[PDB]
């Protein structure tokens, strides 16, 4: 009467639901193949979310891709074939290259 | 005329062209795992070495190339390469902050100059090209791993004319260590440790 | 072409993380004391292209390479150390109904001193040693109010200067003066001393961030200025902003974090002073622990008379670690760490009043009001009254601290007439009565 | 025989535990150091995450740091001197006289 058995069955998982809650963030944020995190591990997690987590743009699947393909893009038509790898100090390079025939 | 490799390449060197400069660099080191409580050590930054080939002294006629093999630049007869960094030995506690991959600085040469690879913050991070330090490792998921070092690059320049001042060289790049022979250190001291600061070469 | 730096090897292994610069230094350490190290240790030069030289060793430099010989210590007698012994056996887990896995206990006195480390902390294979760090926990509040003092020896403050005259805000800074702060007179609500959501945030989530200056500038004050004298942390953390505010217009200007290190670390030697900017403390250190406690009892142990009580409760099914902690939460009260040989000798300088002149180390020992009136439990409790210092809690003749953060209890009292220093520490939560039972216990003995 | 103690030890924090776990989300979202935060407070957080706690790509050690370092790079490139502090309004003024001198 003052807890009743509908009540009871979800306080049998409540305490542990907030420990799968926890472990599920961790996973999706750093890639964890772990259980039994911690509040500072969703911390770290939540202020360290990957870049492949984050949905992309123009094309990206991710935030990384989407990047990566910017990046890839400008010095692909500076070198003018099409490739993969580059960094921003190739795309630095590149361009002070391009700039100084144009002078 | 400006050229950047860091892909095995073999191009041929103009015939308007007096002198070769180059800057090349070393492979990065990769970074170590961290474990708990401890982050790895990042690899140590690529060394860069600089040459002037210079033509009639070093290479003559038409039938020159000019040969990056992936870690040494190379023509007929001549050869510069320099040393790949150290990887990540052990571990940092968390205490001591997160690992930074160090990258190459903006290395100028002869009026060719190489763009300065950033710093890797990312944790396990691939060290930035050219030659950075690959960097050091967390301990949850994706993190966990080092990085691998940034890969080796040369950036050459053909050139005409002599520069102000410029007298040709022996043709290879540096191959001397610093000189030791005037080398001093102070020392300190614990019951449990010994604090050494070198000086002077 | 160009040096870029020197790399430093012992017996073969890079000493050194990254090259050291023209005037740089690196430190070589877990040395043996005494012995010599002028052949093992070797130095080399390299150049930006990579180039090395083949090393120097420091024989060949000239340089005094040897470790210094281990201090004397002058031991207490075989008898008392046997007693001390079974007083510190007596607190720890394999007795019935305590949660100590490991204790930690410095004596110091004229007749000699004894530093023993006790038990463990779940580490698998690794019982406890005196080079580990601990935290001091409000021992802090000790090293804050010494620098204060020393501010008002300098005339830099007055007796009667109030809040309103170093920070902007605080809930009758109008009325309360530095002398208030000092003699826990100041009228402020404590949010870990009280506020009971507040503290189960700090149970909870140790490693949160938080600001303690923002809820003073929200509080109620509990009474008028002067009225009663009632256990605080914000009083210290405003000494921490008084003197912030010295460093501005005298001195040159820090942080509390940096001030009370760098005075501290210099003066008294101790070199594994810190204050942690992160969640852990520096290497190696003590693991800390809690049972998995009630609301109840966490209220019981974060109270201002909780050494008092009969903690004798919460027979728990598992603990929880608590070595992580951001100092957020204490801030110039808690914040710092060290080993058991530093917090003995801040019990030295504690004792010889450094940073104080002679009219403060006489006014220091003499000035208190009341912190809490008890009934000895038995013959080894004193006076049955305790009473806050300008920077000191007394207990019969001996001045101290009793303190935690996180999983540890730290206390640190020395005799006024003797000058001899007790130190104790337990890596439990659970042990906030048992560790200042133990001091009690050496003091009577 | 109902509600266990090992139950019971558990149900003592489970309430306090989700305020905890929602205190934790917008602090490492938003950057408060406050207590005490409302469901409301975490629509915000996940609504308005940092880009400081998303982690970079190429060098970045967050996805702020890695677009500035992009920016910074192209305007670097185009004025030659190694810089900082780049906008948008530069990126497109410095391409537009680069276009106007290779045409």
């Amino acid at each position: 009467s003052y807890l009743p058995q509908e009540l009871r069955d979800e306080l049998e998982h409540a305490a542990a639901r907030i420990g799968a809650v926890i472990d599920a963030i961790v996973q999706a944020l750093t890639g964890t193949l772990n259980i039994g995190h911690t509040i500072e591990d969703l911390i770290f997690s939540l202020t360290n979310i990957r870049p492949g987590a984050v949905g992309g743009v123009l094309g990206g699947g991710s935030i990384e891709e989407t990047i990566k393909r910017i990046v890839d893009a400008i010095v692909s038509g500076i070198v003018g074939v099409t490739g993969i790898g580059a960094g921003i100090s190739d795309l630095q390079s590149l361009i002070e290259q391009i700039s100084s025939a144009a002078a | 005329q400006v050229e950047f490799f860091e892909k095995p390449v073999a191009i041929p060197v103009p015939a308007w062209c007096d002198r070769i400069d180059a800057i090349v660099t070393g492979k990065g080191g990769e970074g170590a795992d961290g474990f708990l409580g401890f982050y790895g050590n990042p690899g140590q930054p690529g060394s860069v070495n600089t040459v002037t080939w210079t033509r009639g002294e070093h290479f003559s006629g038409t039938t020159t190339i000019l040969e990056w093999d992936g870690a040494e630049l190379s023509i007929p007869g001549f050869e510069v390469s320099a040393a790949n960094g150290s990887n990540g030995s052990g571990q940092r506690p968390v205490a001591l902050g997160k690992p930074v991959g160090k990258g190459i600085e903006e290395v100028e040469y002869n009026g060719l100059k190489l763009a300065a690879g950033g710093d890797q913050h990312a944790y396990g991070g691939a060290g930035t090209k050219p030659g950075g330090g690959g960097n050091g490792g967390h301990w949850l998921g994706i993190y966990t791993q080092g990085g691998p070092g940034g890969p080796a690059c040369a950036a050459v320049q053909f050139r005409k004319g002599a520069l102000p001042g410029e007298v040709v060289g022996d043709g290879e790049g540096d191959v001397t260590p610093p000189n030791v022979s005037a080398l001093h250190v102070d020392v300190s001291a614990t019951s449990t440790s010994i604090t050494i600061t070198p000086s002077g070469a | 072409s160009g040096l870029r730096g020197y790399n430093v090897y012992r017996n073969g292994v890079r000493q050194n993380t990254s090259p050291v610069t023209e005037l740089g230094s690196v430190t070589i350490t877990g040395l043996t004391p005494g012995t010599d190290y002028s052949s093992q240790i070797t130095v080399t030069a390299i150049d930006m292209a990579g180039n090395e030289s083949e090393p120097k060793t420091l024989a060949e430099l000239e340089a005094e390479a040897a470790t210094d010989e281990l201090s004397p210590a002058d031991p207490l007698a075989p008898a008392v150390r046997a007693q001390i012994d079974a007083l510190v056996a007596a607190k720890m887990k394999p007795t019935s109904g305590k949660e100590a896995d490991g204790a930690m206990v410095g004596i110091e006195t004229p007749t000699g001193s004894y530093y023993k480390a006790y038990g463990g902390d779940r580490t698998k294979n690794q019982p406890l040693f005196l080079e580990q760090n601990f935290r001091y926990g409000s021992c802090s509040k000790m090293a804050c109010n010494t620098l204060l003092l020393r501010e008002i020896d300098r005339g830099h403050v007055d007796w009667d200067d109030t809040l309103d005259q170093f920070i902007d805000g605080i809930p009758n800074g109008d009325k309360i003066t530095v002398r208030y702060l000092l003699l826990f007179q100041d009228g402020l609500k404590d949010w870990l001393q009280g506020d009971p959501a507040v503290q189960q945030t700090y149970f909870l989530n140790p490693t949160l961030n938080y600001d303690p200056l923002a809820y003073i500038r929200a509080s109620t004050p509990v009474f008028e200025p002067g009225t009663d004298s009632h256990y605080s942390n914000a009083a210290t953390l405003l000494m921490g902003k008084i003197l912030e505010w010295c460093d501005a217009e005298f001195y040159t200007g820090r942080s509390a974090r940096e001030l009370i290190v760098e005075e501290w670390k210099n003066t008294v030697g101790m070199e594994s002073l810190h204050w942690p900017t992160t969640n852990y403390m520096n290497q190696p250190y003590v693991r800390g622990w809690t049972p998995n406690m009630a609301l109840p009892q966490i209220q019981a142990i974060l109270g201002p008379f909780a050494f008092l009580a009969g903690l004798l409760g919460y027979p728990t099914s598992k603990d929880l670690e608590w070595t992580a902690v951001s100092t957020t939460w204490s801030d110039a009260a808690g914040s710092l760490a060290g080993n058991m040989e530093d917090f003995v000798k801040f019990g030295k300088a504690l004792y010889e009043g450094e940073f104080l002149s002679e009219e403060m180390n006489q006014l220091r020992k003499e000035i208190f009001t009341r912190y809490v009136e008890y009934e000895p439990a038995g013959p080894h409790q004193g006076p049955g009254w305790m009473g806050f210092g300008l920077n000191s809690i007394c207990w019969g003749h001996w001045l101290g601290w009793v303190g935690n953060l996180g999983g540890y209890i730290a206390v640190l009292f020395y005799n006024q007439d003797d000058g001899s220093v007790i130190a104790t520490m337990l890596n439990n939560f659970a042990g906030h009565a048992d560790a200042v039972d133990l001091f009690y216990q050496i003091a009577y003995l």
